[PDB]
RNA sequence: AAAUAUGCAAUCAAUA
RNA sequence: AAGAUCAUCGAAACGGUAUGCUCCUGAAAAAAA
RNA sequence: ACAUUUAAUGUGAGGUUGAGAUAUAAUAGUU
């Protein structure tokens, strides 16, 4: 409790969870997974500006530097911003921004396959 | 700015519910 | 001789601002001139706003008292082209 | 009379999930209660109160 | 009523209307601290 | 503290000087037309292409590359969309859509409910007072005494920022426009609209 | 100030003239509650405004205009109050400040003095209801024939009667058609065939009551927003890019700002026919997609931006360059 | 004990 | 909120100047080992 | 929700008074 992650009050600001099972996980997997599922993403769409984000499908691309610099520039610091953002104004959860994200591309959940729920928070 | 304060800013994310090092590295 | 009297629009027994944009009270010749001038243009000038009467009193002056070169405006504009915009906005009843 | 096939039987045929209905079915009335506020690009020119 | 200066309304009426006005307080500040923004506009990931 | 030194301006000096001044603040006040708009973009963008390039453009082209991958941007699919210019507004389709009281004696709503504004008086003052132009309804899911998928429906649809489960009290707020009686009447509407979709469950 | 030489502006016609005024306004009192009592309002002013029954409206409208008629005009006041507390209070007032102020201290306890007054009291409750008590409410209903104003409402259904009577002579098929309630809302305007648009306008006082421009009135965009139910950006939703990008763009923004508040109606008009024109004369998206993501591959490589010199190498290393071609004192000397 | 699963500020019960 | 309580790994396992890639603001904090 | 289209749009070509001295034809034909 000296230094749980969770605040006392076990806030999961940057957790999301699937609604069809157990499987939870938090913005930078959401971000991990989008990038992976590009081919289910762009067959439920269906040299280009579409396909520029395909070489990101590799996870030794993505361990390596070159992958892993640009997961983190896609998945910024949304719980740091300007100094002035304290107070009442301390950043809130984007979880809900991230699971309109997945619903939207319809990736499937790794757990269970399904398409849509990911509510925010966890379950 | 000040260490401690880079530090407080931290452990905020941390109650917040992100896990990040303490580490000053 | 006196200023003539002014119109109350609707239940009023005073109106300064059809003095203030005939430049009556406060009394002021520019002011003066850019009424006639934008009344002969066809401009309704007592339906326009205090900014637009300001900037079209200092244009007129500029105009009348340095030359036809000034006043000049950024990208092309024009004052032809400031006039008729203001007409299309308060055509003259 | 008993018909044995039932809306959702009919409409399932196409495709949509009821889980998929009810959410279609909320979104649909959220955004015409509340507006279309999507965070498509360059809305936060339009959501951002002027200064002038 | 009986005593002066009281309000002549009946109590169970000014519960009732006690009652609203605290829950309408309470979805008026959850809404507020919900949409407050110090860089109003901004939607995270979306082009900055 | 001493007098500049003056130059004698050549006669090359005096032929080859500019016979208007540059443009100031002053002039710069007028709005920038469309097209210079469109001019600056467009020599902007060609400068970038052309080389004056930077890494966070890089990484706004990152970014906006994966906005376009969940969906979220205006991009058109050139074969699912490519292979109307007037349409009607959401509120002016809430408005035709609307239905409104033939007199004061015929209640469109039905149900229990509470309308609350607020209203500012004084001195005389010059300046009007901000944050007095919104106003909202209240009422019970109860009181609106509904089945349980049509309140589940009202649930979801209101969130639960609009629903206080202590008291089982729902309130619709309408903030969006700077006079009351706009505010009003989008209110209205809006509840109606609400109460319409309710009743689709 | 010269000496008094005519006697027209002697103290004792100042005083009698104060005195007249303050008679007049007890005058006024005493008429206005002769009206309350000759034309009274059954049920509560804003239980007849709600139930907007003729006969209400009519004697509602009959008692504002016979007080209006008698409201008197003073001579050491050039504030028509037509509330006669405030009339009585300002003419008090005038006369305990003109000859009753020993000192500070009274000039002071003047307001306690006349708010000590037993028949102050009793009028301070008797003002007119201001509109926003219902205008508001009315306007959640959804009420579009309707006026706080009495007489303004008298007018509309007098209107209207006199048209019913007009064809009052498949006959009430006609009259009913000739009724207001029965006119297509789409109608009312061409440009904008939509129902539900115009309102019932307000009655809330407008304008400056003092300055520069003090009978102003109210503005172009103004005059039209004071009657309809509740603005829309359908005057601009027209003509949109023929581009589908940009055409979407254009219809998300209008969308947006709808329902924005700290937009301004005119800057919203200005800002979508500006932008409709900029993308017009704008290059196509798709070939704008193309190029940039062609100029900035995923992956940034060496040399692929512009290299920059240090800020004291350019220019602090002394003086070595001036752009003048037509200078006396070039760098050379 | 078929109750709970337990850290504390600088505003608000005249209303949480 | 921290310094907490409790309970582990534990001594230059201290220190954090320095270092191109990343993030936030803004029209603009660029290049670079 | 029931929702193409007020008239043009040709060359591979996108930069419409140039965002500017200071060695490389580099870029939007070749060089
Ligand atoms: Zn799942």
């Amino acid at each position: 409790a000296a230094r749980r992650v969770g605040g006392i009050g076990r806030r999961c600001f940057l957790t999301l969870h699937c609604s069809a099972c157990s499987f939870f996980f938090q913005t930078s997997d959401a971000i991990k997974l989008i990038l992976t599922q590009q081919h289910h993403i762009l067959r439920k769409k269906g040299a280009a500006s579409k396909f520029s984000l395909l070489p990101l499908a590799d996870a030794s691309l993505l361990l390596k530097r070159r992958g892993a610099l640009v997961l983190r520039s896609l998945h910024g610091d949304p719980l740091v911003g300007s100094r002035r953002q304290r107070g009442e104004f301390a950043p809130q959860a984007p979880t809900a921004e991230m699971a309109k994200m997945l619903n939207k591309s319809c990736v499937p959940c790794p757990r269970c396959k399904r398409e849509g729920r990911w509510e925010e928070g966890k379950k | 700015r000040n260490k401690k304060i880079r530090m407080s800013l931290k452990k905020r994310r941390r109650r917040k519910g992100k896990r990040a090092p303490c580490r000053k590295k | 001789y006196g200023p003539e009297a002014p119109q109350p629009p609707a239940g009023l027994h005073w109106s300064w601002w059809e003095l203030y944009v005939k430049g009556v009270n406060p009394e002021y010749p520019p002011r003066q001139r850019m009424f006639a001038f934008l009344t002969a243009q066809g401009v309704d000038v007592l339906e326009m706003e205090i900014r637009e009467i300001e900037d079209v009193t200092r244009w007129l002056e500029m105009s009348n008292v340095y030359g036809e070169k000034f006043p000049r405006f950024p990208y092309d504009v024009t004052f032809q082209d400031k006039i008729e915009a203001l007409k299309e906005k308060y055509p003259l009843a | 009379m008993r018909r044995l096939a039932s809306p959702s039987l009919r409409r399932l045929q196409e495709g949509q999930t009821p889980h998929s209905m009810r959410k279609s079915a909320v979104a649909d009335a959220r955004k015409k209660i509340f507006g279309y506020a999507c965070g498509m690009p360059g809305e936060e020119q339009w959501v951002r109160p002027l200064q002038g | 009523t009986v005593l002066r200066g009281h309000c002549p309304t009946d109590k169970e009426f000014i519960r009732r209307a006690l009652e609203e006005e605290q829950a309408v307080e309470r979805i008026r500040k959850k809404l507020d601290k919900k949409q407050l923004q110090w860089f109003p506009g901004k939607t995270p990931w979306a082009p900055k | 503290r001493g007098k500049k030194e003056k130059v004698i301006l050549n006669a090359e000096q005096v032929a080859t000087k500019t016979r208007l001044p540059p443009i100031r603040l002053e002039d710069r006040i007028t709005p920038e037309p469309p097209a210079t708009v469109a001019r600056n973009i467009r020599s902007q963008i060609s400068r970038a292409v052309a080389g004056w390039k930077t890494k966070r453009m890089f990484t706004y082209r990152n970014k906006y590359r994966l906005r376009r991958l969940v969906g979220m941007t205006h991009d058109i699919d050139s074969d699912d969309e490519f292979a109307g210019r007037t349409f009607v507004t959401p509120l002016t389709k809430l408005q035709h859509q609307a239905a409104l009281p033939r007199s004061p004696l015929h209640a469109r709503f039905d149900f229990p409910h509470t309308v609350h504004y607020d209203v500012f008086w004084g001195p005389p003052q010059v300046e009007e007072e901000p944050n007095k132009s919104g106003c909202w309804v209240s009422f019970r899911v109860a009181d609106l005494k509904l089945s349980d998928s049509q309140e589940q429906r009202l649930l979801d649809i209101l969130g639960p920022e609009r629903y206080d489960e202590q008291t089982g009290v729902v309130c619709l707020e309408a903030d969006v426009f700077p006079q009351l009686n706009h505010n009003a009447a989008y209110l209205g509407d809006i509840l109606q609209q609400l109460m319409r979709e309710v009743k689709k469950a | 100030d010269h000496y008094i030489t005519s006697a027209n502006f002697s103290e004792p016609v100042e005083l009698l003239s104060l005195a007249e005024d303050l008679h007049k306004a007890e005058i006024y009192t005493q008429t206005t509650e002769k009206l309350e009592k000759q034309w009274p309002a059954a049920g509560g002013v804003a239980k007849g405004i709600q139930g907007d029954q003729f006969f209400d409206v009519m004697a509602a409208a009959v008692r504002e205009d016979l007080q209006d008629q008698s409201r008197p005009v003073l001579v050491n006041e050039l504030t028509d109050h037509e509330n006669p507390y405030c009339m009585k209070r300002e003419a008090l007032r005038r006369l305990v400040l003109h000859a009753c102020t020993r000192n500070c201290l009274d000039e002071t306890l003047t307001d306690t003095l006349l708010d000590r007054r037993a028949d102050l009291q009793r009028l301070r409750s008797k003002a007119r209801l201001p509109p926003e008590v219902l205008e508001p409410l009315a306007a959640f209903v959804g009420i579009t024939r309707f006026s706080f104003d009495r007489r303004a409402r008298l007018n509309q259904k007098v209107t209207a009667v006199q048209h019913a009577l007009r064809q009052i002579s498949e006959k009430v098929e006609a009259v009913l058609s000739v009724l207001p309630e029965n006119f297509p809302s789409d109608a009312l305007h061409p440009h904008h065939p939509f129902r539900n648009h115009f309102g019932f306008e307000s009655s809330v006082p407008y304008g400056v009551v003092g300055s520069i421009s003090m009978g102003k009135g109210r503005k172009k965009i103004e005059k039209e927003l004071a009657r309809l139910r509740y603005p829309t950006l359908q005057r601009v939703a027209h003509s949109l890019p023929k581009d589908l990008k940009y055409r979407e763009s254009v219809a998300h923004a209008i969308r947006v700002l709808e329902r924005s508040r700290g937009w301004d109606f005119e800057s919203k008009v200005k800002a979508i026919n500006a932008l409709v024109e900029v993308w017009n004369r704008l290059a196509p998206g798709r070939t704008y997609e193309k190029i940039l993501n062609h100029a900035f591959p995923v992956f940034r490589g060496r040399g692929m931006v512009k290299k920059t010199r240090s800020r004291a190498a350019v220019f602090n290393k002394g003086l070595k360059y001036i752009r003048s071609l037509t200078t006396q004192k070039p760098l050379h000397a």
